[PDB]
RNA sequence: UCUCAUGGAGAGUUCGAUCCUGGCUCAGGAUGAACGCUGGCGGCAUGCUUAACACAUGCAAGUCGGACGGGAAGUGGUGUUUCCAGUGGCGGACGGGUGAGUAACGCGUAAGAACCUGCCCUUGGGAGGGGAACAACAGCUGGAAACGGCUGCUAAUACCCCGUAGGCUGAGAAGCAAAAGGAGGAAUCCGCCCGAGGAGGGGCUCGCGUCUGAUUAGCUAGUUGGUGAGGUAAUAGCUUACCAAGGCGAUGAUCAGUAGCUGGUCCGAGAGGAUGAUCAGCCACACUGGGACUGAGACACGGCCCAGACUCCUACGGGAGGCAGCAGUGGGGAAUUUUCCGCAAUGGGCGAAAGCCUGACGGAGCAAUGCCGCGUGGAGGCAGAAGGCCCACGGGUCGUGAACUUCUUUUCCCGGAGAAGAAGCAAUGACGGUAUCCGGGGAAUAAGCAUCGGCUAACUCUGUGCCAGCAGCCGCGGUAAGACAGAGGAUGCAAGCGUUAUCCGGAAUGAUUGGGCGUAAAGCGUCUGUAGGUGGCUUUUUAAGUCCGCCGUCAAAUCCCAGGGCUCAACCCUGGACAG
């Protein structure tokens, strides 16, 4: 498996767990 | 006159009014004939002259001029139409251009020939 | 922030650049702040005007590397 | 963008044409017929007289135009500012140094690379020229024969105080701007500045 | 800049004052001169300015949704009071 | 007769004639133009104005292994070195496209005070002692796919705690708050935390200027202000409760209609009119509406969520998407280009650097779309011949024109050499073996298009007969048409020439400069009078207009002047300035 969106996707997620804290 | 009057905005001009509605700021418009046939003109300058009406693109119906010697317009074909008046038929102001789409080059015309849309002889 | 580089005028095949003090952030030919040098690779043409180029090295503008070395040839690095 | 048409023609119905041909006219041989447009209206006396200048210089219209812009931004009296303009072009004075039978001539010889102005090849007829400065024939022999079979027997010695020509390499030397009376042809700029107010 | 002088048309409200503002202008195209009047609302604590009053205005930050203008006392004024007559 | 001026043209048409008022029409410029005929070259530009209508395919934003745990390629193995998803770091808020909405502090200008600020400078101090997790991975498992689910597992520049703090809250007393390591053998480097500055980039507030409509006259109730509590990075009806009754408006509020705005462009003798393509600044928008989250910065074009409309994939259970990015397809249309090459230059992003990515950009291709340059030959050529056309048959004219003789080779053809653009270590060029330069042939490869009645430069003849047709306006055409069609001849422009559309001019025809109202269009039927405008003389005051000097600014580009560079010009570059 090989995965590319790095820009889209990587800040997504961080932007969720950043929101939970 | 007064200037205190003029300070009212007593001076407005008049707007320029465009001879060809129909074309709607165009050059040339494309349009397909409803009708083909001749009226007679204004007297006294008895003869017979060729018109057909176009149902243009832009919606309009118009009454269209058709320059030159003969035709081989009918019904239901396809041409364009630019500007100008004919100062004899009551309403005609707009001409067909020759040469182009569904109407021909005039046959045989040997002088002036980019008017009427005919080719060099060689 | 502030850099002084160049930005490409002329024309096609034949060009030539002033060299500006402008926010990093604005276009290539964008606005600027100040004109400064003027540089041109064919004509061999090169000068600045050095006091402007002291007052924005003092403020903090960064060169691009091009400009960098022509204030280098220019001897503005040393007298800073 | 040339005028490659029949000349003596042109010379009938305009006047006498020094850059165009050397042949005076036929007797003009119109006095059978004796047809005349009547006279002349005020506009085409104006239009006569700018057809005149311009193919005294091969000039092409548009261009004439441009040099009259040229002529009116100028500081100084308009037609005279429009005369010196068109006499320094390049071919007109390889063609008042005798370097050259006629313009049409003047012009060919520049258009072939065949002329040098400062140690510089100029090839484009229209180069206006400057104080100061060096006509040449290139060095070959083609160039050198043709600049002197043309100069040496064409013996016309008028040349307008403002040239210099000098006898074995043939260096022409164009010392300053022309002056008014010094100009190559009889016309009225009067005329011809009045016939352009529309431009 | 220079500070804008006026007239009071309204001092009801409180901590302001509604002042009318005339000046010239010399109009766009015809070239004569012209009274245009604007009017304000002025911020003026201690309410000391009655209607009628002639006042100086001034410039601050914004008070409310309108008054952005400071009431201050009469800038320069040629006195009403009487002079001697040689 | 010094100084200034480098600028203002008319013509036809009402009448049997005239003079006038008055319209229509023409001659000139300009296009992001289109169409017709014709088309050799080069230089610099330009190229969906209509449907902000749909989009097949491919590419337009990533980078860091010197933050970190892993596994996968080899190698003989952790000596060498690579890639790689994942967590973290900054960047995806710039760059690119479009002009739908917006009559507004949105834009231009000029001010202000209550703010923010990653990176970049400048500077003052610091970086103790612990712990807990979560991906990855592993195992089990659900899905056609897309993507998931359980249980374990682990590192950190990722999270949490405690100590200390020239800061924050507060009248004070007091209370409260930080860290991160990685390189290198060491020196040292790049970082990290807290203050305090700088410059730049944003947020707000206000004066002024910023379309048409009165056959749109009243509009506004968080509306206009006051207090108290909240809220915002900051001031504020930004919010909310209470109190008060204001605010705006005939100098045009509200409502309707149109429109992105400005440097500028086009035209004008000027005063000013019309417009806002390319180029540069600012605003606004991203399938149609609404939210927020992250973050120094977004209410985020190639991010998230929801609703809607539409397209695709599906093994039917569910998923995927947003060209008004570069090309490209359909469609609309009179009309607007290649599914190109390259990161070599300049500019960006990340990186210690090496470097990687850039449909920004640099270039090519297509198109006479426009502006500028050059060519299609130069010189001589019985005054004799063929032929066209006219002719009172005498001759005229196409016409020195061709044929013909010589010279020249820009352009064309065939060979050679062949750049600058690349920046100080060499290397590194998409353009391109292009621009230019040397040789060999050879007049050799290259002229059309309008008009010829007046305005308007240019005239005759044959063919037609109120017909066929022309025309911008007057008007031409019923047997000899200088106005139709053909011929010959002439005239104008010229690789373009015409026709149509659009705008300004001429138009003094909306008139400030610059008109009129006894009879031509035009004085309210007459007064009284409110707002509004103008208003006698003399002295003084003030200094708002007014005037003069000095300063700041009105971005660069454009226009104007003076030089310089491409062989010239267009175009580019430097310097400077009147206006206002
Ligand atoms: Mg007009
Ligand atoms: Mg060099
Ligand atoms: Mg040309
Ligand atoms: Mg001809
Ligand atoms: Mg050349
Ligand atoms: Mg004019
Ligand atoms: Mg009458
Ligand atoms: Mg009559
Ligand atoms: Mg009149
Ligand atoms: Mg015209
Ligand atoms: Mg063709
Ligand atoms: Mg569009
Ligand atoms: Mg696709
Ligand atoms: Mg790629
Ligand atoms: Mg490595
Ligand atoms: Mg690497
Ligand atoms: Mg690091
Ligand atoms: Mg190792
Ligand atoms: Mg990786
Ligand atoms: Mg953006
Ligand atoms: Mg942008
Ligand atoms: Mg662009
Ligand atoms: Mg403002
Ligand atoms: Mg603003
Ligand atoms: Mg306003
Ligand atoms: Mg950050
Ligand atoms: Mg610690
Ligand atoms: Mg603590
Ligand atoms: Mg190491
Ligand atoms: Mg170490
Ligand atoms: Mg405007
Ligand atoms: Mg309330
Ligand atoms: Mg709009
Ligand atoms: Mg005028
Ligand atoms: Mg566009
Ligand atoms: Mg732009
Ligand atoms: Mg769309
Ligand atoms: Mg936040
Ligand atoms: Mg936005
Ligand atoms: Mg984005
Ligand atoms: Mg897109
Ligand atoms: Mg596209
Ligand atoms: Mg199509
Ligand atoms: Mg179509
Ligand atoms: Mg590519
Ligand atoms: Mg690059
Ligand atoms: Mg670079
Ligand atoms: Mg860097
Ligand atoms: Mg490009
Ligand atoms: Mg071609
Ligand atoms: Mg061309
Ligand atoms: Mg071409
Ligand atoms: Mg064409
Ligand atoms: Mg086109
Ligand atoms: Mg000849
Ligand atoms: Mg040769
Ligand atoms: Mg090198
Ligand atoms: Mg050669
Ligand atoms: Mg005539
Ligand atoms: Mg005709
Ligand atoms: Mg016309
Ligand atoms: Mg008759
Ligand atoms: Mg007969
Ligand atoms: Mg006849
Ligand atoms: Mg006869
Ligand atoms: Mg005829
Ligand atoms: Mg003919
Ligand atoms: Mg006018
Ligand atoms: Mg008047
Ligand atoms: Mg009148
Ligand atoms: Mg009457
Ligand atoms: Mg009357
Ligand atoms: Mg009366
Ligand atoms: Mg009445
Ligand atoms: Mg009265
Ligand atoms: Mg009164
Ligand atoms: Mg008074
Ligand atoms: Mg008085
Ligand atoms: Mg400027
Ligand atoms: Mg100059
Ligand atoms: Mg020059
Ligand atoms: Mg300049
Ligand atoms: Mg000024």
């Amino acid at each position: 498996t090989l995965k590319k969106a790095d820009s889209a996707a990587k800040r997504t997620r961080q932007a969720e767990t950043r929101r939970l804290r | 006159p007064t200037i205190k009057q003029l300070i009212r905005n007593t001076r407005q001009p008049i707007r320029n009014v465009t001879k060809s509605p129909a074309l709607r700021g165009c050059p040339q418009r494309r349009g397909t004939c409803t009708r083909v046939y001749t009226i007679t003109p204004k007297k006294p300058n008895s003869a017979l002259r060729k018109v057909a009406r176009v149902r243009l693109t832009s919606g309009f119906e118009i009454t269209a001029y058709i320059p030159g010697i003969g035709h081989n317009l009918q019904e239901h074909s396809v041409v364009l139409v630019r500007g100008g008046r004919v100062k004899d038929l009551p309403g005609v102001r707009y001409h067909i251009v020759r040469g182009t789409l569904d109407a021909v080059g005039v046959k045989d015309r040997q002088q002036g020939r980019s008017k009427y849309g005919v080719k060099k002889p060689k | 922030m502030v850099k002084l580089r160049l930005k490409r005028c002329g024309r096609k095949q034949r060009a030539v650049y002033r060299i500006v003090a402008i926010d990093v952030r604005s276009r290539r030919e964008g606005r600027d702040l100040q004109k400064v040098g003027f540089y041109d690779p064919i004509k061999s043409q090169t000068y600045l005007n050095v006091p402007a180029i002291l007052d924005f090295l003092e403020k903090g503008a960064q060169p691009t590397e091009t400009v960098y070395d022509i204030l280098k040839r220019a001897e503005v690095f040393k007298e800073f | 963008s040339r005028y490659r048409g029949p000349r003596f023609k042109k010379i009938r119905r305009l006047g006498a044409l020094p850059g165009l041909t050397n042949k005076r006219p036929r007797a003009g041989s119109d006095l059978r017929n004796q047809s005349r447009s009547g006279k002349r209206s005020q506009y085409r006396i104006r239009l006569e007289e700018k057809q005149k200048l311009r193919f005294h210089y091969g000039i092409t219209e548009r261009q004439l135009l441009k040099y009259v812009r040229i002529a009116r931004k100028a500081k100084g009296s308009t037609g005279q500012v429009l005369l010196q303009l068109l006499e320094m072009r390049l071919d007109n004075i390889l063609f008042r140094l005798g370097m050259a039978p006629t313009i049409p001539g003047a012009r060919q010889l520049v258009n072939h690379r065949h002329i040098l102005v400062n140690g510089r090849i100029v090839d484009i007829p229209s180069y206006r020229c400057k104080p100061q400065d060096t006509i040449m024939a290139r060095d070959e022999q083609k160039s050198i024969a043709l600049i002197q079979n043309s100069l040496d027997l064409s013996p016309r010695e008028e040349l307008p105080k403002h040239l210099t020509l000098n006898p074995f390499p043939y260096k022409g030397l164009v010392n300053q701007i022309i002056d008014s009376k010094w100009v190559g042809l009889k016309i009225n700029e009067l005329l011809v500045v009045e016939y352009y107010s529309r431009q | 800049m220079r500070s804008m002088q006026g007239k009071v048309i309204c001092a009801t409200n409180d901590k302001t004052v509604n002042v009318e503002v005339v000046r010239l202008a010399p109009h766009p195209k015809y070239k004569r001169r012209v009274r245009k009047k604007k009017k304000y609302q002025a911020h003026d604590p201690d309410n000391q300015f009655k209607v009628g009053d002639w006042v100086q205005l001034d410039k601050c930050r914004p008070i409310s949704k309108t008054k952005t203008f400071l009431a201050v006392a009469p800038e320069g004024r040629q006195s009403s009071a009487t002079r001697p007559k040689p």
